[PDB]
């Protein structure tokens, strides 16, 4: 069972997600479809190729043709962002699943709001300094964070992670953490995060001087 | 009807993974089939095995020599044992069962690793510096995943972003959780992050207060 890694469209539009199998799985057997919102279990949308369980709205539909099956989603809304899986039974009548398709809602561009956080005194006392730069509610996902410490570009000592699209406004957020030892943190004054994003006419920098807070 | 997995979050290589699925709101004896499916982080769904009302079991042939599924009618639960585990068995494990539409549990992450459990330290991301302020908690140096973070005991959900954890070069995870709130609230509204690292039985309620700058 193969499905594409991702699909995307604007709110109010339709997408289809196709599941390509073989004569001995989809070709002989019923197909089910599942929605997996981030952090939750798969939820059944369609069973027996085209049947909707109670409480699934008719924005979702399924069909099967030969060795392939297709889920349609009309009226796309914020909160449809999820991983969508097809499931069927194999030649042994055992469950098998497709690899998942991630649905992205194509909303309008939104520049991030940027915040910088010095390490807490509590953490410093323990010997480490985490400096955090937050990029809040932006779209699309592409964004670049550059750390500078007294104008020295930091390369390799930061890690970042990004949320899934938000269930209320379809944006992303990103958190970047710069790690220094306590002794190194106390060697420098100016800690700066510079953010590049299509929504910003030029890069935005948030910075603090060590010891002013 | 509620299904809930339970079991250790960490198993050592070569040892046996044991999970249980507590069924509530429904008599375990009445269920048509019960089964287990797993999902490696970032990957798709893999069926493990099923058991029918009769006691007859069917297992994934690639796992069959290591899998045991059984039901205890008296505890109203069913179980999964997977022997000789390796890092390949790190996954979220889901129990499911049919009572047309299977009930799924919420899943439980099992990490197979020779590293040991370590509880987090919780540090504030204190607000400071457009009428909006950002604040949060840094949940640092824990193993294995996951941690859960709520705000104000669940009363504060709007504007919260809890980021994917990052695996640090130390072998330990770090996670940040942030929220944006009205700047005018910072003097009067208490903000507490509720952190719960179940693998280490570590629960922390941390007040996040504005720093003095």
């Amino acid at each position: 069972l193969t499905q594409p890694p991702s699909v995307s469209a604007a709110p109010g539009q339709k997408v289809t997600i196709s599941c390509s199998g073989s004569s001995s799985n989809i070709g002989n057997n019923y197909v089910s479809w599942y929605q997996q919102l981030p952090g939750t279990a798969p939820k059944l949308l369609i069973y027996d190729n085209n049947k909707r369980p109670s409480g699934i709205p008719d924005r979702f539909s399924g069909s099967k043709s030969g060795t392939s099956a297709t889920l349609g989603i009309t009226g796309l809304q914020t909160g449809d962002e999820a991983d969508y899986y097809c499931g069927t039974w194999d030649s042994s009548l055992n469950p098998v699943f497709g690899g998942g398709t991630k649905l992205e809602i194509k909303r309008t561009v939104a520049a991030p709001s940027v915040f910088i956080f010095p390490p807490s005194d509590e953490q410093l006392k323990s010997g480490t300094a985490s400096v955090v730069c937050l990029l809040n509610n932006f779209y699309p996902r592409e964004a670049k964070v550059q750390w500078k410490v007294d104008n020295a570009l930091q390369s390799g000592n930061s890690q970042e992670s990004v949320t899934e699209q938000d269930s209320k406004d379809s944006t992303y957020s990103l958190s970047s953490t710069l790690t220094l030892s306590k002794a190194d943190y106390e060697k420098h004054k100016v800690y700066a995060c510079e953010v590049t994003h299509q929504g910003l006419s030029s890069p935005v920098t948030k910075s603090f001087n060590r010891g002013e807070c | 009807v509620q299904l809930q997995e339970s079991g250790p979050g960490l198993v050592k290589p070569s040892e046996t993974l044991s999970l249980t699925c507590a069924v509530s709101g429904y008599s375990i004896s009445s269920g048509y089939y019960w089964g287990w499916i797993r999902q490696p982080p970032g990957k798709g769904l893999e069926w493990i095995g099923s058991i029918y009302h009769s006691g007859s079991t069917y297992y994934n042939p690639s796992l069959k020599s290591r899998v045991t599924i059984s039901v205890d009618t008296s505890k109203n639960q069913f179980s999964l044992k997977l022997s000789s585990v390796t890092a390949a068995d790190t996954a979220v494990y889901y129990c499911a069962g049919l009572t047309n539409d299977a009930n799924w549990g919420q899943g439980t992450l099992v990490t197979v690793s020779s590293a040991s459990t370590k509880g987090p330290s919780v540090f504030p991301l204190a607000p400071s510096s457009g009428g909006t302020a950002a604040l949060g908690c840094l949940v640092k140096d824990y193993f294995p995943e996951p941690v859960t973070v709520s705000w104000n005991s669940g009363a504060l959900t709007s504007g919260v972003h809890t980021f994917p954890a990052v695996l640090q070069s130390s072998g330990l995870y770090s996670l940040s959780s942030v929220v944006t709130v009205p700047s005018s609230s910072l003097g009067t509204q208490t903000y507490i992050c509720n952190v719960n690292h179940k693998p280490s039985n570590t629960k922390v309620d941390k007040k996040v207060e504005p720093k003095s700058c």
